[PDB]
């Protein structure tokens, strides 16, 4: 390193180098952090997590027995050794607590005072962060998989909702309007996410194997459905064009939003071109996932390499985007993965499981 | 709608007159036994279709045409108020060297309008279902030419929908319908761009009778259109409970995450 510091003070490297070159070293450095735990105030496992993405000082923790728990992440205390107080919590007296396990939560991008939560008792519930008090509920006939808001919309506020219905809702938080469907899915839609680069686009994908980018303010369907082969294998389409060989529990867009990440009960991982829905054929090895509901996943923002870190069973599997060698399998939790959520000002990585724990993985030195 | 864009489109004046017509002596007779009569008994109890009854009764206000009575042959003006009225108005507009456009949401009726228009000296054009198709834009194009042709006899259906008629001045809906919009556009027929004089609409009803609930329907239903569509602060529609009574003659005498929540606690406050 004393290198990367003399580079940058002579003017070698752009600082841009030792800030990436850095963060990526960061990254492969992760080990789990015994001098940084987490508050335990689930009952049941944690199924989602959300750093907010304006100062990542919160994160949102979403549980199997319907709380929502607040967490600070900051190290307020002058020891090196601190645990990520709970902040707030929707707890189980809570007047508006869900009433099942909450699957999804989401801080509103763009500000910190509003966030989101889906549940299996099939609502969106809207919160104001300061009141810890709902300003909406959205109700679905069919419960909630997965919801997303875009991380990029100064102009729209939709929330796609994937549900067991084959529908995708788009629900308008400016003025209440749920009406709003997608169609051309066929089963659950177990994962859902808006694209990073672009406002309107949205990928959603479905236990009947086929993933699909809307153009939401479009009238006519989506734009594309990946398909494994590329062409391989082409028929006219009622049932091919299918993403994965079994279902498609998970999406996640890379940070330039320039590519798809999909992974399916295949046990695969691939990685698709989100313009034209064309599968690059990165390898990934076996991913090992048999989640029956929708898979939270990651990539890295701001280093030298992108890396996407993927639940694999009771570990975190981290792999590069675009080469699929897989960096390292972080082994900490003891029952299955359900979410990991990375921490893009100092690389951390934090991963909630069924095991009612909330896991920091920090770089070591 | 046609208020954001007056002042910058200039349109002449535009009235919406209402007349109650008063059910003359064998008109009320006919429509107070049939009334009265099993079958609309029957249809209350809903044994058969209440569309039966609907068209009669609309026929017993429209003209006594469920009997026919020298000069009291079919269709005869005297024999039903509306046409009593419809005689006044066109006696005092023809003096006033005026065009007018009548319209009736019936074809057969449309027929006895035109052998009164026969009765009568008025230079009419008619024009219904039954007119030939290829014959319709020359016979639009004719009447709004020239003026010799005084009124023009029309089918709401296609009488409606696209036809410019700025030709005619006064326009009279002599028959209601279930539908607001079918009116609506009639009436709606003269009052558009290059109509350079002004325009009166005349509703012609029958007091206490089917018609004026079948204006209620229409009414209810103009506002439900209102309600969605100019404002949502419409007011209740408080004149009737809009039931199956209507069988019954009673003649006269980024954003910041604060402001989406200030608006959705609006919205959730209601």
């Amino acid at each position: 390193m004393l290198g990367f510091l003399s580079a940058r003070q002579t003017g070698l490297e752009d600082p841009l180098r030792l800030r990436r070159a850095e963060s990526t070293r960061r990254v492969l450095g992760l080990e789990l952090n015994k001098d940084r735990d987490v508050e335990r105030i689930h009952g049941g496992g944690i199924n989602t997590l959300d750093i907010e993405p304006v100062e990542g000082r919160y994160m949102l923790s979403g549980g199997s027995d319907g709380v929502i728990v607040l967490y600070d992440l900051e190290n307020s205390s002058r020891q090196s050794y601190y645990t990520c107080k709970a902040v707030c919590s929707i707890g189980r007296d809570h007047p508006d607590v869900h009433r099942y396990s909450v699957e999804t939560v989401q801080w509103y991008p763009h500000d910190t005072g509003m966030f989101t939560s889906s549940s299996f008792d099939k609502t969106l519930k809207v919160w104001d962060t300061n009141t810890l008090q709902t300003a909406d509920v959205f109700n679905f006939e069919e419960t909630v998989y997965s919801h997303h808001m875009s991380p990029v919309s100064t102009k729209h506020c939709l929330v796609a909702v994937g549900t067991r219905g084959p529908k995708v809702q788009l629900c308008d938080l400016k003025s209440g309007s749920c009406s709003h469907i997608l169609q051309g899915h066929r089963q659950e839609i177990l994962a859902v996410s808006w694209s990073p680069r672009y406002d309107y686009i949205l990928a959603t994908a479905s236990a009947d194997s086929r993933v699909k980018l809307w153009d939401v303010r479009r009238a006519s369907g989506c734009l594309i459905t990946l398909d494994q082969h590329n062409g391989k294998k082409s028929q006219a389409v009622e049932s091919a064009n299918t993403a994965h060989n079994g279902k498609v529990n998970g999406l996640c867009f890379t940070s330039d939003g320039l590519h798809l990440l999909t992974v399916g009960t295949d046990n695969r991982m691939r990685l698709w071109n989100s313009s034209n829905g064309e599968n690059t054929l990165v390898n990934y090895g076996k991913v090992c996932n048999n989640s029956k509901k929708g898979l939270k996943f990651t990539v890295s923002c701001g280093c030298s390499s992108e890396f996407v870190f993927v639940p694999y069973g009771s570990t975190i599997a981290v792999y590069t985007v675009y080469s699929g060698e897989q960096i390292t399998m972080l082994k900490g939790h003891y029952k299955t993965v359900d979410c990991c959520v990375f921490q893009s000002n100092f690389q951390e990585l934090y991963s909630g499981s069924r095991d009612c724990n909330i896991l920091a993985w920090v770089p070591s030195l | 709608m046609k208020s954001d864009v007056k002042m910058s489109l200039s349109l002449p004046d535009k009235n919406e007159q209402v007349l109650f017509c008063r059910l003359t002596d064998e008109q009320h007779k006919v429509y107070q036994n049939f009334v009265d009569s099993k079958e609309v008994y029957r249809i209350l109890n809903g044994e058969m279709q209440i569309f039966s009854g609907l068209i009669a009764l609309r026929k017993i206000c429209n003209h006594p045409d469920l009997f026919s009575g020298e000069e009291d042959q079919f269709g005869y003006w005297k024999r039903s108020g509306k046409m009593i009225v419809v005689e006044s108005l066109l006696k005092i507009w023809h003096k006033q060297g005026q065009r007018v456009l009548l319209f009736s949401q019936s074809r057969q009726m449309l027929d006895i309008l035109e052998v009164f228009l026969r009765a009568q000296k008025y230079t009419y054009l008619k024009m219904d279902g039954t007119t030939t198709i290829a014959s319709r834009q020359p016979l639009i194009t004719r009447y709004n030419e020239d003026t010799s042709i005084f009124v023009f006899l029309l089918t709401t259906r296609v009488g409606g929908l696209g036809v410019n008629l700025t030709g005619a001045n006064r326009v009279v809906i002599y028959d209601p319908d279930w539908n607001p919009s079918t009116d609506t556009q009639a009436r709606e027929r003269a009052w558009r761009i290059g109509q350079k004089k002004q325009v009166t609409v005349y509703r012609l009803l029958t007091a206490g009778t089917i018609e004026e609930k079948i204006y209620h329907r229409q009414i209810f239903k103009q506002f439900l259109t209102n309600r969605v569509l100019k404002d949502p602060k419409q007011r209740r529609f408080f004149k009737s409970n809009d039931l199956y009574e209507l069988f019954t003659l009673t003649s006269p005498d980024p954003l910041a995450s604060s402001s989406l929540l200030a608006k959705m606690r609006a919205r959730n406050h209601l």
